[PDB]
Protein backbone atom coordinates (compact mmCIF):
# COMPACT_ATOMS: atom_id res chain seq x y z
CA UNK A 1 0.00 0.00 0.00
CA UNK A 2 1.07 3.59 -0.80
CA UNK A 3 0.61 5.87 2.02
CA UNK A 4 1.33 9.66 2.02
CA UNK A 5 3.87 8.91 -0.95
CA UNK A 6 5.43 6.35 1.64
CA UNK A 7 5.52 3.12 -0.11
CA UNK A 8 4.63 0.21 2.55
CA UNK A 9 4.58 -3.79 2.18
CA UNK A 10 3.06 -5.88 4.62
CA UNK A 11 4.40 -9.50 4.12
CA UNK A 12 3.61 -12.94 5.97
CA UNK A 13 5.25 -16.47 4.58
CA UNK A 14 3.02 -19.60 4.66
CA UNK A 15 3.31 -23.23 4.61
CA UNK A 16 0.35 -24.64 3.00
CA UNK A 17 -1.13 -28.01 1.81
CA UNK A 18 -4.47 -26.87 -0.55
CA UNK A 19 -2.93 -26.03 -3.51
CA UNK A 20 -6.06 -25.61 -5.24
CA UNK A 21 -7.12 -22.09 -3.47
CA UNK A 22 -6.96 -20.15 -0.44
CA UNK A 23 -7.33 -21.79 2.97
CA UNK A 24 -9.65 -20.70 5.61
CA UNK A 25 -6.93 -19.70 8.21
CA UNK A 26 -6.02 -16.16 9.89
CA UNK A 27 -2.67 -14.96 8.93
CA UNK A 28 -1.43 -11.77 10.65
CA UNK A 29 1.09 -9.52 8.10
CA UNK A 30 3.87 -7.13 9.96
CA UNK A 31 6.32 -4.48 7.71
CA UNK A 32 8.62 -4.71 5.66
CA UNK A 33 10.28 -1.21 4.86
CA UNK A 34 8.95 2.23 4.17
CA UNK A 35 10.21 3.65 0.71
CA UNK A 36 9.18 7.27 -1.04
CA UNK A 37 8.41 6.30 -4.51
CA UNK A 38 5.23 9.28 -4.87
CA UNK A 39 3.36 8.98 -7.67
CA UNK A 40 0.17 8.58 -9.97
CA UNK A 41 0.63 4.80 -9.22
CA UNK A 42 -2.11 2.87 -11.65
CA UNK A 43 -0.45 0.09 -12.33
CA UNK A 44 1.15 -2.82 -11.02
CA UNK A 45 3.35 -6.38 -12.71
CA UNK A 46 3.64 -8.92 -11.19
CA UNK A 47 7.13 -10.69 -12.67
CA UNK A 48 7.17 -14.27 -13.17
CA UNK A 49 10.28 -16.87 -13.59
CA UNK B 1 49.22 38.31 12.47
CA UNK B 2 46.99 37.15 9.42
CA UNK B 3 49.11 38.54 5.94
CA UNK B 4 47.45 39.79 3.49
CA UNK B 5 49.20 39.58 -0.03
CA UNK B 6 47.66 40.98 -3.27
CA UNK B 7 48.71 40.09 -7.01
CA UNK B 8 49.70 41.61 -9.58
CA UNK B 9 51.28 44.12 -7.73
CA UNK B 10 50.47 46.32 -10.80
CA UNK B 11 48.84 45.65 -13.98
CA UNK B 12 48.44 47.65 -17.35
CA UNK B 13 45.22 47.83 -19.03
CA UNK B 14 43.26 50.11 -21.07
CA UNK B 15 39.72 51.29 -20.61
CA UNK B 16 37.08 48.93 -20.97
CA UNK B 17 38.57 46.00 -19.92
CA UNK B 18 38.07 43.32 -17.31
CA UNK B 19 40.27 43.24 -14.41
CA UNK B 20 40.79 40.67 -11.31
CA UNK B 21 42.41 42.14 -8.90
CA UNK B 22 43.38 38.83 -6.29
CA UNK B 23 44.08 38.75 -2.40
CA UNK B 24 45.12 35.39 -0.35
CA UNK B 25 45.16 35.24 3.66
CA UNK B 26 47.92 33.72 5.79
CA UNK B 27 44.89 32.03 7.15
CA UNK B 28 40.98 31.58 6.81
CA UNK B 29 39.12 34.83 7.49
CA UNK B 30 36.04 33.52 6.31
CA UNK B 31 34.37 36.91 5.10
CA UNK B 32 36.77 39.55 6.34
CA UNK B 33 38.17 41.82 3.57
CA UNK B 34 37.70 44.83 2.93
CA UNK B 35 38.49 46.67 -0.55
CA UNK B 36 39.42 50.39 -0.66
CA UNK B 37 39.99 52.71 -3.84
CA UNK B 38 43.21 54.98 -3.07
CA UNK B 39 44.36 58.09 -5.29
CA UNK B 40 47.77 59.77 -5.08
CA UNK B 41 47.44 63.06 -2.63
CA UNK B 42 44.05 61.70 -1.16
CA UNK B 43 42.22 59.47 1.74
CA UNK B 44 41.22 55.88 0.51
CA UNK B 45 37.34 54.99 -0.51
CA UNK B 46 35.62 52.14 0.46
CA UNK B 47 34.49 50.01 -2.09
CA UNK B 48 33.66 46.51 -1.48
CA UNK B 49 33.08 45.11 2.31
CA UNK B 50 32.77 41.71 3.52
CA UNK B 51 34.28 40.92 0.39
CA UNK B 52 31.43 40.51 -1.85
CA UNK B 53 29.16 43.71 -0.15
CA UNK B 54 28.84 46.51 -2.79
CA UNK B 55 29.07 49.90 -0.62
CA UNK B 56 26.74 52.60 -1.60
CA UNK B 57 27.73 55.26 -3.86
CA UNK B 58 30.16 53.05 -5.33
CA UNK B 59 29.55 52.24 -9.35
CA UNK B 60 27.86 48.61 -9.64
CA UNK B 61 30.71 47.49 -11.98
CA UNK B 62 32.92 46.87 -8.97
CA UNK B 63 32.70 43.56 -7.24
CA UNK B 64 34.19 41.56 -4.93
CA UNK B 65 34.04 37.51 -3.93
CA UNK B 66 35.17 34.69 -2.12
CA UNK B 67 35.60 33.50 1.17
CA UNK B 68 38.16 31.93 3.44
CA UNK B 69 41.72 32.17 1.94
CA UNK B 70 41.27 33.22 -2.06
CA UNK B 71 39.29 36.49 -2.87
CA UNK B 72 38.88 38.67 -5.87
CA UNK B 73 37.96 42.20 -6.89
CA UNK B 74 36.93 43.05 -10.48
CA UNK B 75 36.12 45.79 -12.57
CA UNK B 76 34.00 44.68 -15.17
CA UNK B 77 34.74 47.61 -17.99
CA UNK B 78 37.40 50.17 -16.83
CA UNK B 79 36.96 53.90 -17.02
CA UNK B 80 39.68 56.52 -17.13
CA UNK B 81 38.79 57.04 -13.13
CA UNK B 82 39.18 53.96 -11.96
CA UNK B 83 42.87 53.70 -12.37
CA UNK B 84 43.84 53.68 -9.39
CA UNK B 85 45.64 51.85 -6.35
CA UNK B 86 43.61 49.08 -4.30
CA UNK B 87 44.10 47.69 -1.50
CA UNK B 88 42.21 44.66 0.41
CA UNK B 89 42.07 44.23 4.53
CA UNK B 90 41.22 42.16 6.89
CA UNK B 91 38.84 42.74 9.99
CA UNK B 92 39.22 39.43 11.31
CA UNK B 93 40.96 39.29 14.25
CA UNK B 94 43.61 42.31 15.51
CA UNK B 95 46.15 43.13 14.61
CA UNK B 96 44.19 44.82 11.32
CA UNK B 97 46.23 44.46 8.29
CA UNK B 98 46.22 45.82 4.31
CA UNK B 99 47.51 44.11 1.28
CA UNK B 100 50.47 45.41 0.07
CA UNK B 101 49.00 47.17 -2.75
CA UNK B 102 47.79 46.89 -6.34
CA UNK B 103 48.38 49.60 -8.73
CA UNK B 104 45.90 49.51 -12.51
CA UNK B 105 47.92 51.94 -14.78
CA UNK B 106 46.45 52.54 -18.46
CA UNK B 107 47.73 50.45 -21.15
CA UNK C 1 38.08 31.39 -36.78
CA UNK C 2 36.10 27.77 -38.00
CA UNK C 3 35.94 25.24 -35.47
CA UNK C 4 37.72 25.87 -32.09
CA UNK C 5 38.12 22.56 -30.49
CA UNK C 6 36.57 23.82 -26.99
CA UNK C 7 38.43 21.65 -24.93
CA UNK C 8 41.28 22.71 -24.12
CA UNK C 9 43.74 21.89 -21.37
CA UNK C 10 44.30 24.02 -18.69
CA UNK C 11 48.21 23.50 -17.61
CA UNK C 12 49.08 22.99 -14.10
CA UNK C 13 52.06 23.30 -13.00
CA UNK C 14 53.82 25.24 -9.90
CA UNK C 15 54.73 28.02 -11.71
CA UNK C 16 51.06 29.15 -12.38
CA UNK C 17 48.69 31.40 -8.04
CA UNK C 18 45.69 32.89 -9.09
CA UNK C 19 46.09 29.58 -12.08
CA UNK C 20 47.37 27.58 -9.11
CA UNK C 21 45.06 24.73 -9.41
CA UNK C 22 42.72 23.63 -6.55
CA UNK C 23 40.43 20.71 -6.30
CA UNK C 24 36.52 21.95 -5.54
CA UNK C 25 33.81 19.83 -4.47
CA UNK C 26 30.05 20.77 -4.70
CA UNK C 27 27.02 20.51 -2.93
CA UNK C 28 23.49 20.96 -3.97
CA UNK C 29 20.82 20.29 -1.17
CA UNK C 30 17.49 19.73 -2.53
CA UNK C 31 14.21 18.29 -0.58
CA UNK C 32 11.04 17.01 -2.33
CA UNK C 33 7.83 15.76 -0.85
CA UNK C 34 9.89 12.35 0.59
CA UNK C 35 11.74 11.55 4.13
CA UNK C 36 14.86 13.53 4.36
CA UNK C 37 17.25 10.73 3.99
CA UNK C 38 20.12 12.73 4.70
CA UNK C 39 19.94 13.37 8.80
CA UNK C 40 21.63 15.15 11.47
CA UNK C 41 22.99 12.34 14.32
CA UNK C 42 21.69 13.42 17.82
CA UNK C 43 23.93 11.61 20.59
CA UNK C 44 22.23 9.02 23.49
CA UNK C 45 21.74 10.64 26.82
CA UNK C 46 22.23 8.48 29.64
CA UNK C 47 18.38 6.70 30.46
CA UNK D 1 30.41 63.60 9.20
CA UNK D 2 33.74 65.32 9.57
CA UNK D 3 36.77 64.11 10.62
CA UNK D 4 39.60 67.18 11.16
CA UNK D 5 43.30 66.47 11.77
CA UNK D 6 45.75 68.32 13.02
CA UNK D 7 49.06 68.20 14.83
CA UNK D 8 51.56 67.11 12.05
CA UNK D 9 54.98 69.43 11.70
CA UNK D 10 58.96 68.59 11.96
CA UNK D 11 59.93 66.81 14.74
CA UNK D 12 63.50 65.75 15.18
CA UNK D 13 63.96 62.14 16.04
CA UNK D 14 63.56 61.22 19.16
CA UNK D 15 61.34 63.32 20.34
CA UNK D 16 57.00 63.38 20.93
CA UNK D 17 53.72 64.79 19.62
CA UNK D 18 50.09 64.63 19.47
CA UNK D 19 47.93 64.10 17.11
CA UNK D 20 44.36 65.47 16.84
CA UNK D 21 41.14 64.46 14.99
CA UNK D 22 38.13 66.25 15.77
CA UNK D 23 35.11 64.18 15.13
CA UNK D 24 31.95 65.63 14.08
CA UNK D 25 28.32 64.87 12.18
CA UNK D 26 28.07 61.28 14.21
CA UNK D 27 27.78 60.00 17.73
CA UNK D 28 31.18 59.33 18.30
CA UNK D 29 31.35 58.00 21.49
CA UNK D 30 29.72 55.16 20.30
CA UNK D 31 32.39 53.81 17.41
CA UNK D 32 36.13 52.71 17.64
CA UNK D 33 38.24 54.66 16.17
CA UNK D 34 41.63 54.06 13.98
CA UNK D 35 44.72 55.36 13.10
CA UNK D 36 46.15 54.21 9.86
CA UNK D 37 49.59 55.67 8.32
CA UNK D 38 51.44 56.52 4.66
CA UNK D 39 54.77 56.53 4.42
CA UNK D 40 55.51 59.14 1.89
CA UNK D 41 55.01 56.79 -1.41
CA UNK D 42 54.70 54.00 0.43
CA UNK D 43 51.40 51.72 1.06
CA UNK D 44 49.30 51.86 3.90
CA UNK D 45 49.75 50.37 7.20
CA UNK D 46 47.59 50.14 10.53
CA UNK D 47 48.62 52.30 13.55
CA UNK D 48 46.67 51.92 16.05
CA UNK D 49 42.63 51.18 17.33
CA UNK D 50 41.25 52.06 20.43
CA UNK D 51 37.36 50.64 22.11
CA UNK D 52 34.78 53.18 22.09
CA UNK D 53 35.04 53.74 25.31
CA UNK D 54 38.59 53.76 25.80
CA UNK D 55 39.33 51.00 28.12
CA UNK D 56 40.62 48.70 24.75
CA UNK D 57 43.62 50.08 23.19
CA UNK D 58 45.30 47.84 20.35
CA UNK D 59 48.42 49.12 18.56
CA UNK D 60 50.43 48.03 15.73
CA UNK D 61 53.76 45.71 15.77
CA UNK D 62 56.20 48.96 14.92
CA UNK D 63 54.69 50.95 17.58
CA UNK D 64 54.11 48.79 20.39
CA UNK D 65 55.25 50.83 23.65
CA UNK D 66 56.01 54.60 22.02
CA UNK D 67 52.50 55.36 20.90
CA UNK D 68 49.59 56.01 22.84
CA UNK D 69 46.03 56.51 21.73
CA UNK D 70 43.64 57.88 24.07
CA UNK D 71 40.46 59.38 23.50
CA UNK D 72 38.06 62.71 24.70
CA UNK D 73 33.81 61.98 24.17
CA UNK D 74 33.58 64.86 25.38
CA UNK D 75 34.80 66.98 22.90
CA UNK D 76 34.55 64.28 20.26
CA UNK D 77 38.04 64.55 19.62
CA UNK D 78 40.68 61.39 19.10
CA UNK D 79 44.33 61.81 20.27
CA UNK D 80 47.53 59.95 19.11
CA UNK D 81 50.40 60.41 21.46
CA UNK D 82 53.64 59.68 19.59
CA UNK D 83 56.90 58.91 21.45
CA UNK D 84 60.28 58.26 20.60
CA UNK D 85 60.10 59.19 16.82
CA UNK D 86 62.52 57.91 14.45
CA UNK D 87 62.79 58.37 10.55
CA UNK D 88 60.51 55.59 9.70
CA UNK D 89 57.94 57.10 11.05
CA UNK D 90 57.29 59.67 8.40
CA UNK D 91 54.36 59.15 7.39
CA UNK D 92 51.08 61.12 6.34
CA UNK D 93 48.54 59.52 9.31
CA UNK D 94 44.71 59.16 8.96
CA UNK D 95 42.34 58.54 11.72
CA UNK D 96 39.45 56.63 10.49
CA UNK D 97 36.26 55.13 11.96
CA UNK D 98 34.80 51.93 12.09
CA UNK D 99 31.60 51.89 10.49
CA UNK D 100 29.21 48.96 8.80
CA UNK D 101 27.14 50.07 5.74
CA UNK D 102 24.24 47.62 5.89
CA UNK D 103 22.68 44.67 8.05
CA UNK D 104 25.73 42.37 7.58
CA UNK D 105 26.95 43.75 10.45
CA UNK D 106 29.21 40.74 11.48
CA UNK D 107 31.64 42.58 8.96
CA UNK D 108 32.61 45.40 11.28
CA UNK D 109 34.53 47.43 8.86
CA UNK D 110 36.10 50.91 7.53
CA UNK D 111 34.65 53.76 6.84
CA UNK D 112 35.05 57.45 5.85
CA UNK D 113 38.44 59.00 6.49
CA UNK D 114 39.63 62.03 7.86
CA UNK D 115 42.02 64.54 5.51
CA UNK D 116 45.80 62.91 6.85
CA UNK D 117 48.19 64.93 8.15
CA UNK D 118 52.24 64.59 7.68
CA UNK D 119 54.06 63.98 10.28
CA UNK D 120 58.36 64.69 9.45
CA UNK D 121 61.17 63.12 11.59
CA UNK D 122 64.08 64.95 10.80
CA UNK D 123 66.64 67.17 12.58
CA UNK D 124 67.04 68.92 9.54
CA UNK D 125 66.75 72.69 10.17
CA UNK E 1 55.52 13.62 -22.60
CA UNK E 2 57.36 10.86 -24.40
CA UNK E 3 57.08 10.27 -28.25
CA UNK E 4 59.73 6.74 -28.54
CA UNK E 5 59.91 5.62 -32.02
CA UNK E 6 60.45 2.35 -33.42
CA UNK E 7 60.33 0.33 -37.13
CA UNK E 8 62.91 1.72 -39.25
CA UNK E 9 65.59 0.29 -40.48
CA UNK E 10 66.95 -0.52 -44.37
CA UNK E 11 64.54 -2.16 -46.90
CA UNK E 12 64.76 -2.92 -50.72
CA UNK E 13 62.82 -0.75 -52.80
CA UNK E 14 59.25 -1.43 -53.36
CA UNK E 15 58.49 -3.40 -49.95
CA UNK E 16 56.65 -2.19 -47.21
CA UNK E 17 57.52 -1.10 -43.51
CA UNK E 18 55.67 -0.09 -40.64
CA UNK E 19 56.47 2.50 -38.22
CA UNK E 20 55.49 2.90 -34.82
CA UNK E 21 55.44 5.55 -32.21
CA UNK E 22 54.35 5.15 -28.58
CA UNK E 23 53.22 8.02 -27.02
CA UNK E 24 52.99 9.08 -23.18
CA UNK E 25 52.89 11.57 -20.30
CA UNK E 26 49.99 13.37 -21.98
CA UNK E 27 45.98 12.75 -23.01
CA UNK E 28 46.70 11.06 -26.43
CA UNK E 29 43.01 10.29 -27.71
CA UNK E 30 42.38 13.41 -28.39
CA UNK E 31 45.25 14.98 -30.02
CA UNK E 32 46.19 15.17 -33.93
CA UNK E 33 49.39 13.65 -34.20
CA UNK E 34 51.60 14.45 -37.63
CA UNK E 35 54.70 12.47 -39.17
CA UNK E 36 57.61 14.20 -40.18
CA UNK E 37 60.25 13.15 -42.34
CA UNK E 38 64.07 14.64 -43.24
CA UNK E 39 66.01 12.94 -45.98
CA UNK E 40 69.84 13.06 -44.68
CA UNK E 41 71.07 16.62 -45.06
CA UNK E 42 67.87 18.19 -46.60
CA UNK E 43 64.80 20.18 -45.07
CA UNK E 44 61.86 19.11 -42.69
CA UNK E 45 58.96 17.32 -44.85
CA UNK E 46 55.76 17.11 -43.40
CA UNK E 47 54.42 13.28 -44.01
CA UNK E 48 51.05 12.68 -42.38
CA UNK E 49 48.01 13.69 -39.94
CA UNK E 50 45.76 11.39 -38.29
CA UNK E 51 42.57 12.87 -36.46
CA UNK E 52 42.20 12.06 -32.65
CA UNK E 53 39.69 9.69 -33.61
CA UNK E 54 41.37 8.35 -36.52
CA UNK E 55 38.56 9.89 -38.85
CA UNK E 56 40.49 12.67 -40.32
CA UNK E 57 43.58 11.79 -42.37
CA UNK E 58 45.61 13.73 -44.54
CA UNK E 59 49.24 13.30 -46.32
CA UNK E 60 51.84 14.96 -48.50
CA UNK E 61 51.82 14.41 -52.27
CA UNK E 62 54.51 12.39 -52.36
CA UNK E 63 53.36 10.09 -49.77
CA UNK E 64 49.52 9.52 -51.20
CA UNK E 65 48.58 6.50 -51.76
CA UNK E 66 51.68 4.41 -50.79
CA UNK E 67 51.80 5.58 -46.96
CA UNK E 68 49.05 5.16 -44.65
CA UNK E 69 49.06 6.67 -41.44
CA UNK E 70 46.93 4.97 -38.45
CA UNK E 71 45.86 5.47 -34.61
CA UNK E 72 45.27 3.05 -31.75
CA UNK E 73 44.34 5.11 -28.81
CA UNK E 74 43.57 2.27 -26.34
CA UNK E 75 47.49 1.76 -26.57
CA UNK E 76 48.13 5.18 -27.03
CA UNK E 77 50.68 4.42 -30.32
CA UNK E 78 50.74 6.14 -33.72
CA UNK E 79 51.36 4.19 -36.47
CA UNK E 80 52.50 4.69 -40.39
CA UNK E 81 52.29 2.14 -43.17
CA UNK E 82 54.64 2.79 -45.77
CA UNK E 83 54.09 1.01 -49.12
CA UNK E 84 55.74 0.75 -53.02
CA UNK E 85 58.89 2.79 -50.78
CA UNK E 86 61.60 4.07 -53.11
CA UNK E 87 64.89 5.84 -53.15
CA UNK E 88 63.51 9.90 -52.61
CA UNK E 89 61.51 7.67 -49.35
CA UNK E 90 64.85 7.28 -47.75
CA UNK E 91 64.33 9.45 -44.51
CA UNK E 92 64.54 10.12 -40.89
CA UNK E 93 60.99 10.22 -39.65
CA UNK E 94 59.58 11.98 -36.58
CA UNK E 95 56.37 11.70 -34.91
CA UNK E 96 55.19 14.38 -33.30
CA UNK E 97 52.17 16.33 -31.84
CA UNK E 98 50.01 19.11 -32.34
CA UNK E 99 49.94 21.25 -29.49
CA UNK E 100 49.05 24.79 -28.87
CA UNK E 101 49.59 27.71 -26.13
CA UNK E 102 46.44 27.41 -25.30
CA UNK E 103 45.47 31.47 -24.51
CA UNK E 104 46.01 31.83 -28.64
CA UNK E 105 43.80 28.73 -29.81
CA UNK E 106 43.68 30.30 -33.10
CA UNK E 107 47.18 28.58 -34.15
CA UNK E 108 47.24 25.24 -33.55
CA UNK E 109 50.55 24.62 -33.35
CA UNK E 110 53.67 22.20 -33.35
CA UNK E 111 54.95 20.85 -30.52
CA UNK E 112 57.06 18.00 -29.06
CA UNK E 113 58.28 15.38 -31.66
CA UNK E 114 59.40 11.72 -31.62
CA UNK E 115 63.28 11.37 -31.68
CA UNK E 116 63.29 9.95 -35.36
CA UNK E 117 63.82 6.86 -36.69
CA UNK E 118 65.78 6.21 -39.81
CA UNK E 119 64.54 4.53 -43.00
CA UNK E 120 66.98 3.75 -45.46
CA UNK E 121 65.40 2.18 -48.73
CA UNK E 122 68.20 0.45 -50.48
CA UNK E 123 68.76 -2.79 -52.47
CA UNK E 124 72.45 -2.89 -51.01
CA UNK E 125 73.27 -6.09 -49.20
CA UNK F 1 49.52 23.16 -50.97
CA UNK F 2 51.03 26.54 -49.68
CA UNK F 3 54.25 27.04 -50.69
CA UNK F 4 56.82 28.92 -47.77
CA UNK F 5 60.15 30.17 -49.21
CA UNK F 6 62.81 31.62 -47.19
CA UNK F 7 65.71 33.73 -47.43
CA UNK F 8 68.42 33.68 -47.44
CA UNK F 9 68.44 29.93 -47.32
CA UNK F 10 72.20 30.27 -45.50
CA UNK F 11 73.79 33.27 -43.60
CA UNK F 12 77.09 33.94 -41.79
CA UNK F 13 77.09 35.96 -38.71
CA UNK F 14 79.06 36.53 -35.59
CA UNK F 15 78.03 36.69 -32.03
CA UNK F 16 75.67 39.50 -30.90
CA UNK F 17 74.69 40.27 -34.74
CA UNK F 18 71.25 41.15 -35.64
CA UNK F 19 69.91 38.53 -37.30
CA UNK F 20 67.01 38.39 -39.84
CA UNK F 21 65.31 35.59 -41.41
CA UNK F 22 62.24 35.95 -43.88
CA UNK F 23 59.64 33.54 -45.21
CA UNK F 24 57.16 33.86 -47.96
CA UNK F 25 54.02 32.37 -48.41
CA UNK F 26 52.76 31.31 -51.99
CA UNK F 27 49.17 32.68 -50.66
CA UNK F 28 48.15 35.09 -47.47
CA UNK F 29 47.73 33.34 -44.22
CA UNK F 30 47.74 36.79 -42.63
CA UNK F 31 48.75 35.11 -39.39
CA UNK F 32 49.73 31.47 -39.15
CA UNK F 33 53.56 31.05 -40.17
CA UNK F 34 55.25 29.22 -37.08
CA UNK F 35 59.41 29.01 -36.54
CA UNK F 36 61.47 26.05 -35.15
CA UNK F 37 64.78 26.05 -34.09
CA UNK F 38 66.85 22.41 -35.21
CA UNK F 39 70.32 21.85 -34.27
CA UNK F 40 71.46 18.40 -36.20
CA UNK F 41 70.72 15.38 -34.84
CA UNK F 42 68.08 17.20 -32.73
CA UNK F 43 63.89 17.36 -32.82
CA UNK F 44 63.47 21.20 -33.71
CA UNK F 45 61.63 23.18 -31.13
CA UNK F 46 58.95 26.21 -31.40
CA UNK F 47 60.18 29.28 -31.18
CA UNK F 48 57.38 31.78 -32.41
CA UNK F 49 53.51 31.03 -33.19
CA UNK F 50 51.18 32.50 -34.56
CA UNK F 51 53.88 34.82 -36.61
CA UNK F 52 54.21 37.12 -33.81
CA UNK F 53 54.19 35.79 -30.22
CA UNK F 54 56.83 33.84 -28.44
CA UNK F 55 57.22 30.58 -26.98
CA UNK F 56 57.50 29.93 -23.14
CA UNK F 57 60.97 29.17 -22.36
CA UNK F 58 62.54 31.15 -25.43
CA UNK F 59 64.78 33.76 -25.02
CA UNK F 60 63.14 37.28 -25.92
CA UNK F 61 65.94 38.16 -28.17
CA UNK F 62 63.97 35.59 -30.89
CA UNK F 63 61.15 37.60 -32.28
CA UNK F 64 58.30 37.28 -35.08
CA UNK F 65 57.31 39.65 -37.18
CA UNK F 66 54.93 39.72 -40.68
CA UNK F 67 51.59 39.73 -41.89
CA UNK F 68 50.03 37.96 -44.88
CA UNK F 69 52.88 36.49 -47.24
CA UNK F 70 56.10 38.55 -45.52
CA UNK F 71 57.08 37.23 -42.58
CA UNK F 72 60.13 37.94 -40.18
CA UNK F 73 62.25 36.05 -37.97
CA UNK F 74 64.59 38.02 -35.84
CA UNK F 75 67.16 37.24 -33.56
CA UNK F 76 68.25 40.76 -31.53
CA UNK F 77 71.59 39.58 -29.95
CA UNK F 78 72.97 36.23 -32.16
CA UNK F 79 74.62 34.19 -29.68
CA UNK F 80 76.54 31.19 -29.65
CA UNK F 81 73.56 28.45 -28.99
CA UNK F 82 71.43 29.96 -31.94
CA UNK F 83 73.65 28.84 -34.77
CA UNK F 84 71.45 26.22 -36.15
CA UNK F 85 68.94 25.79 -38.83
CA UNK F 86 65.67 27.94 -38.72
CA UNK F 87 62.19 26.80 -40.08
CA UNK F 88 58.99 28.40 -41.22
CA UNK F 89 55.52 26.53 -40.90
CA UNK F 90 52.19 27.33 -41.85
CA UNK F 91 48.67 25.99 -40.46
CA UNK F 92 46.29 28.10 -42.27
CA UNK F 93 45.24 25.09 -44.07
CA UNK F 94 45.88 21.54 -44.84
CA UNK F 95 48.32 19.91 -45.58
CA UNK F 96 50.99 21.66 -43.15
CA UNK F 97 53.49 22.62 -45.16
CA UNK F 98 57.70 23.72 -43.94
CA UNK F 99 59.83 26.34 -45.45
CA UNK F 100 63.17 24.90 -46.64
CA UNK F 101 65.46 26.15 -43.57
CA UNK F 102 68.06 29.00 -43.03
CA UNK F 103 71.21 28.11 -41.26
CA UNK F 104 73.08 30.25 -39.67
CA UNK F 105 76.28 29.65 -39.76
CA UNK F 106 79.81 31.40 -38.21
CA UNK F 107 81.37 34.00 -39.77
C1 LIG G 1 -3.70 9.64 -12.70
O1 LIG G 1 -3.69 9.13 -14.06
C2 LIG G 1 -5.00 8.88 -14.61
C3 LIG G 1 -4.79 8.33 -16.00
O2 LIG G 1 -3.97 7.16 -15.98
C4 LIG G 1 -5.84 10.15 -14.60
O3 LIG G 1 -7.16 9.83 -15.04
C5 LIG G 1 -7.65 10.79 -16.02
O4 LIG G 1 -8.24 11.94 -15.38
C6 LIG G 1 -8.75 12.93 -16.29
C7 LIG G 1 -9.28 14.06 -15.45
O5 LIG G 1 -8.26 14.99 -15.12
C8 LIG G 1 -9.80 12.31 -17.21
O6 LIG G 1 -10.23 13.28 -18.16
C9 LIG G 1 -9.24 11.10 -17.93
O7 LIG G 1 -10.25 10.47 -18.70
C10 LIG G 1 -8.68 10.10 -16.91
N1 LIG G 1 -8.12 8.94 -17.59
C11 LIG G 1 -8.83 7.84 -17.86
C12 LIG G 1 -8.09 6.74 -18.56
O8 LIG G 1 -10.01 7.74 -17.55
C13 LIG G 1 -5.89 10.74 -13.20
O9 LIG G 1 -6.59 11.98 -13.21
C14 LIG G 1 -4.48 10.95 -12.66
N2 LIG G 1 -4.52 11.50 -11.32
C15 LIG G 1 -4.36 12.80 -11.06
C16 LIG G 1 -4.43 13.21 -9.62
O10 LIG G 1 -4.17 13.62 -11.96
Amino acid sequence: KNIDGYFKIYSKHTPINLVRDLPQGFSALEPLVDLPIGINITRFQTLLA
Amino acid sequence: DIQLTQSPSSLSASVGDRVTITCRASQSISSYLNWYQQKPGKAPKLLIYAASSLQSGVPSRFSGSGSGTDFTLTISSLQPEDFATYYCQQSYSTPRTFGQGTKVEIK
Amino acid sequence: FNCYFPLQSYGFQPTNVGYQPYRVVVLSFELLHAPATVCGPKKSTNL
Amino acid sequence: VQLVESGGGVVQPGRSLRLSCAASGFTFSIYGMHWVRQAPGKGLEWVAVISYDGSNKYYADSVKGRFTISRDNSKNTLYLQMNSLRAEDTAVYYCAKEGRPSDIVVVVAFDYWGQGTLVTVSSAS
